[PDB]
RNA sequence: ACAGGUGGUCAGGUAGAGAAUACCAAGGCGCUUGAGAGAACUCGGGUGAAGGAACUAGGCAAAAUGGUGCCGUAACUUCGG
RNA sequence: UCCUUGUCGGGUAAGUUCCGACCUGCACGAAUGGCGUAAUGAUGGCCAGGCUGUCUCCACCCGAGACUCAGUGAAAUUGAAC
RNA sequence: GGCUCAUCACAUCCUGGGGCUGAAGUAGGUCCCAAGGGUAUGGCUGUUCGCCAUUUAAAGUGGUACGCGAGCUGGGUUUAG
RNA sequence: AGUGGACGCAUCACUGGUGUUCGGGUUGUCAUGCCAAUGGCACUGCCCGGUAGCUAAAUGCGGAAGAGAUAAGUGCUGAAA
C-alpha cells in the first residue's frame, strides 16, 4: 500500500510546481516512519497551499492525516498519511537543516 | 431495568489484539431467585425482592425459613429488591443469571466500600497539613481553625472534619462492560468497584446515557 | 487593527479618563498601578498634537503599541518621610499629574 | 491499618519479640506445662508449631536450623529425638488452648497452652 | 478457584525462561495506522516480576550516551519474541546497581554453563 | 511529572546545555507537566557561540522524563536525566535542527512532529 | 523511693591514637503499675517514586561531608597564617 | 541621608535585600578618635555547588502516650441550672 | 501578618441567558437577570497592599468589631542589654 | 466526537513508595568447647531487595443529558381606549 500512496503523493505536489523531489527509504534505519519525500517551496502562500492541497485529497481518499505542526509559520510544515510522510520546506530555510541524513 | 447481585472477587486485566490493556473487576453473579414480587395495589409500588447464594441449614433463622418457603426458593445471604421500570413483569420463584446484562454494557456498581476506621481529617477531607518545622508545636496534622470570632459562636453541622469514613454505601457510576459469562458465572466490567474480595454488592444499568 | 476599518468609535466616545491612582492606604498599603487601558486604532492613522504638530510615529505593520501619553508618578507617603528632625511624619506630596 | 495483617507485637519492639518467643518456645519444649496469659499463648503458635512440624525429619541441616532457633542445644536434643516419634502420626496441632480465669496481679485472661499429651 | 482460572486461559505457555542479568533481545508489536512493524529492543534485563498472567520484566540499554529503562509484560501480544543472546552471571535478583556504576565499568561476564 | 523550579538536560543542537523549567502550562493549578507538553524554560547554561544567549527565557517541549510514560499496556519509559528541546516564543517551532537521543512514541498523538521527524533512534 | 547537682581513690580483653566509641570479664541492675486494642491525633525515629529550598522572615529543623596515606592548594598578608 | 525603593550597572525571569558607581555631608569627622587591616567570631546581611519530606504532597512502618480492662488515684474553677 | 479552616452578600472575574451597539464574521463596548461552581505560582521586603516575570476563562469586591493564637509561628509591635 | 487542568469515589491488577514478623551481603565484638555453622548487641548495626496489607504519582468513573415552574428577554391572540 506505500508504493501505491507515494505514487499518489508525488504525482500531486508536481501537478501544482513541486520541484526538488527525492523519494527517501529509511526502512531499517528508524522505526517510526517507513517512506520519507521531501519537497521545496520558495515561500508561504504556496507551501501552505500544497498543505491544504494534501490534506484534502487525504480526506477524499479515505484516510486521515493523524497530525500537522505548521501553525502561524511556513518555514516547516508535514502532512502525514501514516506509513509516507511528506515533508515541504522553504528553499532557503531547508539549507540549515539537513537533506539525505535521516 | 433491574439489576443483579455480584460480589468482588479480584482483579483483572484483559487483553485485545490491538494490544489494549483493560483492568476488568471479576463479579460472580449466580441464578437470582425471585422471592417477593411487589405491586402497587398491595404495596404502593412495583418492585421485586431476590436472593442469591446458599446459606447454611442452621444459621438459617426460623422467620427466615417461612419466608423461602413460600417462594419456593432455597435460602440466600440476603433479601435485595431491584425496582421495576414500566412494563417488564416476573414472578415469585423466577431465576435470572448474568445474559440479562448482555447488551447493557454500562453499569453502576454500588457496596459497602472497605472500612477506614476512625480516620483523620487529612486522610477523610484532604485538608492541606499544616507546617510540621518553623518553630510549629505540638500542631503537625490537626485540622486548625474550625469557626470564627466572638460571632455567632458555633460550628455550622456538616463541617468537614474527624470521623469515621468507609464501611458505607457509595456508588461508582457508568462502569464499562468488557465481558459477561453466564456458563462459567463471570461478570467482567471495565474499572474498580467499592467493597473489598468477597464483599456483596449489587450491579444496576447504567442510569446515565 | 487589521481586522477592521471603522473609525465610528471616536465620534461615539470622545472623552475617557485614565483612572486616577488611588491614594495610599492605612496599613502601608500603596496604591494600585491605574489600568492601561490600550485605545485600537485602524493602520495608517497618523497622529497630530495641539502644540508639538508632528508625528511620534506612523502606523504601518499591525500587531505594535505606540506610547502617545506617558503616566504621572506616584505620591510619598508618611511612612516613607520617617525621621527625627521632623519627629513628627505628617507632610504630604501629591504626585504630578500626567 | 492492620488490614490482612497476621502477628501481634504486644506493646514491645522487634528486638524484644525475637527474644520473647525464643524463651517461651524453649520453656514450652522443656517443661510442658505453662500459666501465662491468653495473648502470649494465642500468640505462641507461632513459634513452636513450626518448630515440632521441623522436627518430623532427621538431619544435620535440619537441626542446625532448628538451632538457630530455641537458642540452646538441650531443647533441640529434646527434638528430632521423642516430640518427632512422638508426633508423628499427627498432622498439625500440636498444643492446645485452655484458659484459666484470670490472674490475681491485674487481672490478664490467664490460658494454658500444652502438648496433646506431654507424656508425662 | 475462578481468579485462577481466568487467569491461566489467557496465560503465554510459550515465553521462554531467562534470568535476573541475561542479555535478552525482544520484538514488541507496534500499532500505528493500519500497518504494523516489529520493534528490536537491546538491553539487559535488571529486575525480573514473575506475577501471573502480569508477569513484567525491566530491561535497560544505553543510546548516545544516555540511559533508557523499558519494561514488558511477559503474557502480552504487544511483545512477539524474547531472545536471550548472552546467559549473565550474577547472585543479585534486582540489579538496580547498574544505575549508579558507569557502563563501561559494569560489564557483566558470562554463567558458563 | 516535572514542575516548576527545576533544571533540565537539553536535547537538541540549539546550544543550551543546562535549562531550569520557568513555569508549567496547561491550566490552573497545574501540578505536574506531562511528556507531551508545552513546557516553558529558561537558560541557565549555554556555548557562547551557540544561537541562544544564556539567562533567556523561551519555550521548550519535554521529551525525557525519569519517571516515564504510560502505555495503555501498563508499561513505562524510563530515563536518566530529564531533557527538552528549545522553542520559539510566539510559535511553537523549535530552533534546533538535530535530536540526540530516543523519544516516546506516544509524542505522536501530542502534534509536535518536530521531534518524531528528528531523533532516528526510535 | 525526684530524668537534677556532688570531691577523691583502682582502672581488664577485643578493634581503635585514646579515659571517645561497639561488644564482653568480675560486679551491679531490668529503673515498684501492668495485661490488651494496633484509631484519629501528640512525641522520638526509619525509609521514599519525580522535583531539589519552589515552604519559610530567615536552609529553622532536617538532610549532607566527615578517617588514613600520596599529589595538589587562590586573593591577601603582620610572612605566622 | 526627610526627599532614599536617591540615579545607574551586576546578580535572578522577576531583588524595598546585597555589591559597584555618582555627592544634592538636613544630622561624618580626626583619643566621647578618622581611614585600611591578615587572622579571628555559637557576630548582622546577601549569593553559589552538593544535600535532602522544608515544601509540591503525602503514604507506610517501628516504639511512648492517646482507647479497653484491673488496682491506687490528682487540679485549676465553681451563685444557682431542668 | 503568614499557615490551616472556612461562612455569607452581590455592587458578577469567568462560565449561562438577553437588550442596545457606532453588533459585516471573529475579537469586543455598555446595561439587565443570574451566587450553582470555580475564582494562580514565584523574586523583593514582616509586610496586608504593592513593582515585575509567568499561567488560566477567571486570579472578583466586600461583610463576618479588616474571621479564625483554650488551632499553629512571632518576621513588624515589642519591659529589661 | 475526542483529549486535558482542578475536585470527589473506587482500586492493588498494572507503575511504583512503605513493608523494623521474609531472604541475602557485609564491619566490630561477645557467645554456643573447638573448625565449620549459628544467635545477641552496635538506630532494623550498615545495606540490597522484596509477600500480604495500606497508599499515590498509577487507572476506571463522576459533574450530566432531560422534565416542571421561572428572572432578563423574545412572542401569539387581544379588548380596556
Amino acid at each position: 500500500q506505500g508504493k501505491a500512496l507515494q505514487d499518489f503523493v508525488i504525482d500531486k505536489i508536481d501537478d501544482l510546481k513541486g520541484q526538488d523531489i527525492i523519494a527517501l527509504d529509511v526502512q531499517g534505519k528508524s522505526s517510526i516512519t517507513d517512506c520519507m519525500i521531501i519537497c521545496t517551496g520558495t515561500s508561504s502562500r504556496h507551501v501552505m497551499s500544497i498543505a491544504d492541497h494534501v490534506v484534502q485529497e487525504s480526506r477524499a481518499a479515505g484516510l486521515l492525516p493523524l497530525g500537522v505542526e505548521g501553525e502561524n509559520s511556513a518555514d516547516w510544515i508535514v502532512v502525514d498519511l501514516g506509513d509516507v510522510i511528506v515533508h515541504v520546506m522553504q528553499e532557503e530555510s531547508r539549507r540549515l537543516y539537513e537533506l539525505e541524513k535521516l | 431495568m433491574i439489576g443483579l447481585v455480584g460480589k468482588k472477587v479480584g482483579m483483572t486485566r484483559i487483553f485485545t489484539e490491538d494490544g489494549v490493556s483493560i483492568p476488568v473487576t471479576v463479579i460472580e453473579v449466580e441464578a437470582n431467585r425471585v422471592t417477593q414480587v411487589k405491586d402497587l395495589a398491595n404495596d404502593g409500588y412495583r418492585a421485586i425482592q431476590v436472593t442469591t447464594g446458599a446459606k447454611k441449614a442452621n444459621r438459617v433463622t426460623k422467620p427466615e425459613a417461612g419466608h423461602f418457603a413460600k417462594a419456593g426458593v432455597e435460602a440466600g445471604r440476603g433479601l435485595w429488591e431491584f425496582r421495576l421500570a414500566e412494563g417488564e413483569e416476573f414472578t415469585v420463584g423466577q431465576s435470572i443469571s448474568v445474559e440479562l446484562f448482555a447488551d447493557v454494557k454500562k453499569v453502576d456498581v454500588t457496596g459497602t466500600s472497605k472500612g477506614k476506621g476512625f480516620a483523620g481529617t487529612v486522610k477523610r477531607w484532604n485538608f492541606r497539613t499544616q507546617d510540621a518545622t518553623h518553630g510549629n508545636s505540638l500542631s503537625h496534622r490537626v485540622p486548625g481553625s474550625i469557626g470564627q470570632n466572638q460571632t455567632p459562636g458555633k460550628v455550622f453541622k456538616g463541617k468537614k472534619m474527624a470521623g469515621q469514613m468507609g464501611n458505607e454505601r457509595v456508588t461508582v457510576q457508568s462502569l464499562d462492560v468488557v465481558r459477561v459469562d453466564a456458563e462459567r458465572n463471570l461478570l467482567l466490567v471495565k474499572g474498580a468497584v467499592p467493597g473489598a474480595t468477597g464483599s456483596d454488592l449489587i450491579v444496576k444499568p447504567a442510569v446515565k446515557a | 487593527d487589521e481586522n477592521l476599518n471603522t473609525l465610528i468609535d471616536y465620534r461615539f466616545e470622545k472623552s475617557f479618563r485614565a483612572e486616577r491612582g488611588q491614594n495610599g492606604a492605612s496599613r502601608d498599603c500603596t496604591g494600585k498601578r491605574g489600568k492601561d487601558v490600550t485605545i485600537k486604532v485602524p493602520v495608517g492613522t497618523r497622529v497630530i498634537d495641539q502644540g508639538t504638530g508632528e508625528t511620534m510615529g506612523d502606523m504601518t505593520k499591525h500587531g505594535q503599541r505606540l506610547l502617545v501619553a506617558k503616566g504621572g508618578w506616584h505620591g510619598l507617603g508618611n511612612t516613607r518621610f520617617k525621621s527625627s528632625v521632623n519627629r513628627t511624619p505628617r507632610q504630604k506630596t501629591n504626585g504630578t499629574p500626567g | 491499618m492492620r488490614h490482612r495483617k497476621s502477628g501481634r507485637q504486644l506493646n514491645r519492639n522487634s528486638s524484644h519479640r525475637q527474644a520473647m518467643f525464643r524463651n517461651m518456645a524453649g520453656s514450652l519444649v522443656r517443661h510442658e506445662i505453662i500459666k501465662t496469659t491468653l495473648p502470649k499463648a494465642k500468640e505462641l503458635r507461632r513459634v513452636v508449631e513450626p518448630l515440632i512440624t521441623l522436627a518430623k525429619t532427621d538431619s544435620v541441616a535440619n537441626r542446625r536450623l532448628a538451632f538457630a532457633r530455641t537458642r540452646d542445644n538441650e531443647i533441640v536434643a529434646k527434638l528430632f529425638n521423642e516430640l518427632g516419634p512422638r508426633f508423628a502420626s499427627r498432622a498439625g496441632g500440636y498444643t492446645r488452648i485452655l484458659k484459666c480465669g484470670f490472674r490475681a496481679g491485674d487481672n490478664a485472661p490467664m490460658a494454658y497452652i500444652e502438648l496433646v499429651d506431654r507424656s508425662e | 478457584n475462578i481468579i485462577k482460572q481466568l487467569e491461566q486461559e489467557q496465560m503465554k505457555q510459550d515465553v521462554p525462561s531467562f534470568r535476573p542479568g541475561d542479555t535478552v533481545e525482544v520484538k514488541v508489536w507496534v500499532v500505528e495506522g493500519s500497518k504494523k512493524r516489529l520493534q528490536a529492543f537491546e538491553g539487559v534485563v535488571i529486575a525480573i516480576r514473575n506475577r501471573g498472567l502480569h508477569s513484567a520484566f525491566t530491561v535497560r540499554k544505553i543510546s548516545n550516551g544516555e540511559g533508557v529503562e523499558r519494561v514488558f509484560q511477559t503474557h502480552s501480544p504487544v511483545v512477539d519474541s524474547i531472545s536471550v543472546k548472552r546467559r549473565g552471571a550474577v547472585r543479585k535478583a534486582k540489579l538496580y546497581y547498574l544505575r549508579e556504576r558507569t557502563g563501561k565499568a559494569a560489564r557483566i561476564k558470562e554463567r558458563l554453563n | 511529572m516535572i514542575q516548576e523550579q527545576t533544571m533540565l538536560n537539553v536535547a537538541d543542537n540549539s546550544g543550551a546545555r543546562r535549562v531550569m523549567c520557568i513555569k508549567v502550562l496547561g491550566g490552573s493549578h497545574r501540578r505536574y507537566a506531562g511528556v507531551g507538553d508545552i513546557i516553558k524554560i529558561t537558560i541557565k547554561e549555554a556555548i557562547p557561540r551557540g544561537k541562544v544567549k544564556k539567562g533567556d527565557v523561551l519555550k521548550a517541549v519535554v521529551v525525557r522524563t525519569k519517571k516515564g510514560v504510560r502505555r495503555p499496556d501498563g508499561s513505562v519509559i524510563r530515563f536518566d536525566g530529564n531533557a527538552c528541546v528549545l522553542l520559539n516564543n510566539n510559535s511553537e517551532q523549535p530552533i534546533g535542527t538535530r535530536i540526540f537521543g530516543p523519544v516516546t512514541r506516544e509524542l505522536r498523538s501530542e502534534k509536535f512532529m518536530k521531534i518524531i521527524s528528528l531523533a532516528p533512534e526510535v
